């Protein structure tokens, strides 16, 4: 039965990372804004005992068990030596000793849009949704911004309803309250309950 | 002649208005109106 032969122990980080989807593509101004003011927020409210940084490099293809060493070396010139994948471990490992300071990590990568892209990884990263009410009022919003925003608002109605459809229980925390406190004061009480859980 | 027939009148238009304002063309614009009102509200939030 080694075909797979999936570890009963994994080591995940120390600290599970805080990430936040939606409502709709990383990288275009409404979700950009909606994420901003909460991580400025977390910043504010966790001043001394939170370090935030973004994550430019990929994340999606954090693996355990597919070769002993994906590219050892950059001078190989292979398919995986001349790739970005080795940015992906060291990221990997960058993240596992930053949770190991014990201090709250919360983490700004551009290449979240579906938890499903990051449940079957070591990290397994605090899953924080901010989610919109109804489809007519993300579209609203969107019109909101300008024409820029109106050229991609297909593929971001697009994102909002597929990641709708991911069922609650996948994510870790909801935050569907459209007032920008009520969510800030949710998100404070279970990140202060995580600290007093932890020490 | 005056103040009971007024009140006659003045009870079985209420009571028509009431009874025409639960039919299902009413009822189903009230319903927008109120939708519209509700997606304004969280609309208001999400631009603070």
């Amino acid at each position: 039965k080694q075909a797979e032969h999936v570890p009963p122990y994994d080591v995940v980080p120390s600290m599970r990372p805080v990430v936040l989807v939606g409502p709709s593509l990383k990288g275009y101004e409404v979700t950009d804004m909606m994420q901003k003011a909460l991580f400025d927020f977390l910043k504010h409210r966790f001043d001394g005992r939170i370090s935030i940084t973004r994550v430019t490099a990929d994340l999606s293809l954090a693996k355990r068990s597919v070769l002993n060493n994906p590219g050892k070396r950059t001078i190989i010139e292979r398919s995986s030596a001349r790739s970005s994948i080795a940015e992906v471990q060291s990221e990997i490992e960058r993240i596992f000793e930053l949770a190991k300071s014990l201090q709250l990590v919360v983490l700004d990568a551009d290449t979240i849009n579906h938890p499903a892209q990051l449940a079957k990884t070591s990290l397994a990263p605090i899953i924080v949704f901010v989610k919109v009410s109804s489809p007519k009022v993300l579209q609203r919003l969107i019109r909101s911004r300008g024409k820029s925003q109106m050229k991609h608002l297909t593929v971001q109605m697009m994102a909002y309803d597929k990641l709708v459809q991911c069922p609650p229980e996948s994510f870790d925390v909801i935050l569907d309250e459209n007032q920008l406190e009520d969510a800030c004061e949710h998100l404070a009480e279970y990140l202060e309950v995580y600290w007093r859980a932890t020490h | 002649g005056s103040f009971f027939m007024l009140n006659l009148v003045l009870g079985v238009l209420s009571g028509e208005f009431a009874k025409e304002r639960e039919r299902v063309e009413n009822r189903r614009a009230f319903l927008k109106l109120r939708r519209q009102q509700q997606i304004e509200r969280e609309l208001n939030g999400y631009l603070e």
